């Protein structure tokens, strides 16, 4: 397989500096251009940065110039977008892409993206509850259960079931943003009823700019 | 960019045709070749049309890339709802010397049939009680077309002091989910009889309550 491993996202203040890492496998990475492309969220596409194989040669939006810098270690197979004097503006999803030309110029191959938050506002981690299925919605078919990932900053939080085995049946729903300007989501299961006496239900909740790993047993409610 | 002008939606049924323009000028389209990028919400763009009019590996003959003079077009024939999506119209501007992209459309296919939204709603739990706050969830999915309204009531009176929803989001299957959260003290959720989460869809209400008793 052909790909681009993208890292490196994240909140910063404005002023503040990050770096975009892309790493190249599968292709001679050192003769093909590369560039960037970022979208604000609910926004289109933005072109950014453009660089040549060996670097000889840099592109820039105009929105871009003095601020940031795109280069590459052909050696260690890697695209870097260094972003200095970063404003609320620049807060998107960056992607890489390889620039290919046949007739034409295309993006042919993707990074997945990574958020990147320019706030003045601090980074908290969530607090994580269990949403246990009520005593009722148990006696008959499936359980619904659940973990609230409570007052977060900044996005995103993975949600994962019995540390990824449990894949069926899960909807982890998208955050909400309160006007305290923290995210909460939830991230629910149906399962058979009869499973809830014999299994354990752990969600793993993984909120990466905080360092949060936390792990939530849910089990049935017995009240009343 | 959108120095590339694409119309915001387009909506065709199952088996039509359905067209996407892409405007620009001499120094962009004119002169260059055009490509066309899909996205399906929240993932990377995925290149469909590069030199103007070839398609990818494993896209179908059911895309084709057209171009006249300063206009480029994107053709869908046998149109199915696995097509729902942003599609983005790209080249190069020897003037700007950047690579440019349409503002994007959105596709729609209609006639999908109409689905009442699922309601899960939980109480407070122990651990956040604990921690004397209360948040109730009302969790809502495989609701169409996406457009709900949320209605909270404590003991059937309503209450808008501490709403907050999610707009509607596209799940994987074309339907929507949407979430709303109601912020308590642990005094008012222990004082009424009972909360209620009501979710309207198509002018028909889909309603879930939970009480202290537990
Ligand atoms: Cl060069």
């Amino acid at each position: 397989e052909v790909q681009l491993l993208e890292s490196g996202g994240g909140l910063v203040q404005p002023g503040g500096s990050l770096r975009l890492s892309c790493a190249a496998s599968g292709f001679t990475f050192r003769y093909d251009y590369h560039v960037w492309v970022r979208q604000a969220p609910g926004k289109g596409l933005e072109w950014v940065s453009a660089i040549s194989g060996s670097g000889g040669s840099t592109y820039y939006a105009d929105s871009v110039k003095g601020r940031f810098t795109i280069s590459r270690d052909n050696s260690k197979n890697t695209l870097y977008l260094q972003m200095n004097s970063l404003r609320a503006e620049d807060t998107a999803v960056y992607y890489c892409a390889r620039l290919r030309a046949d007739l034409g110029l295309y993006m042919d191959l993707w990074g997945r993206g990574t958020l990147v938050t320019v706030s003045s506002a601090s980074t908290k981690g969530p607090s994580v509850f269990p949403l246990a299925p009520s005593s009722k919605s148990t006696s008959g078919g499936t359980a619904a259960l659940g973990c609230l990932v409570k007052d977060y900053f900044p996005e995103p939080v993975t949600v994962s079931w019995n540390s990824g085995a449990l894949t069926s049946g899960v909807h982890t729903f998208p955050a909400v943003l309160q006007s305290s300007g923290l995210y909460s989501l939830s991230s629910v299961v149906t399962v058979p009823s009869s499973s809830l006496g014999t299994q354990t239900y752990i969600c793993n909740v993984n909120h990466k700019p905080s360092n949060t790993k936390v792990d939530k047993r849910v089990e049935p409610k017995s009240c009343d | 960019q959108s120095v590339l002008t694409q119309p915001p939606s387009v909506s065709a049924a199952p088996g039509q045709k359905v067209t996407v323009s892409c405007s620009g000028s001499s120094s962009n389209i004119g002169n260059h070749h055009v490509s066309w990028y899909q996205q399906l919400p929240g993932t990377a763009p995925k290149l469909l049309i590069y030199d103007t009019t070839v398609l990818s590996s494993g896209v179908p003959d059911r895309f084709s890339g057209s171009k006249s003079g300063t206009s480029a077009t994107l053709g869908i024939t046998g149109l199915q709802t696995g097509d729902e999506a942003d599609y983005y119209c790209g080249t190069w501007d020897e003037l700007t010397s950047n690579l440019v992209f349409g503002g994007g459309t959105k596709l729609t296919v209609l006639g999908q049939p109409k689905a009442a939204p699922s309601v899960t709603l939980f109480p407070p739990s122990s651990e956040e009680l604990q921690a004397n706050k209360a948040t109730l969830v009302c969790l809502i999915s495989d609701f169409y077309p996406g457009a709900v309204t949320v209605a909270w009531k404590a003991d059937s009176s309503p209450v808008k002091a501490g709403v907050e929803t999610t707009t509607p989001s596209k799940q994987s299957n074309n339907k929507y989910a949407a979430s709303s959260y109601l912020s308590l003290t642990p005094e008012q959720w222990k004082s009424h009889r009972s909360y209620s989460c009501q979710v309207t869809h198509e002018g028909s209400t889909v309603e879930k309550t939970v009480a202290p008793t537990e």
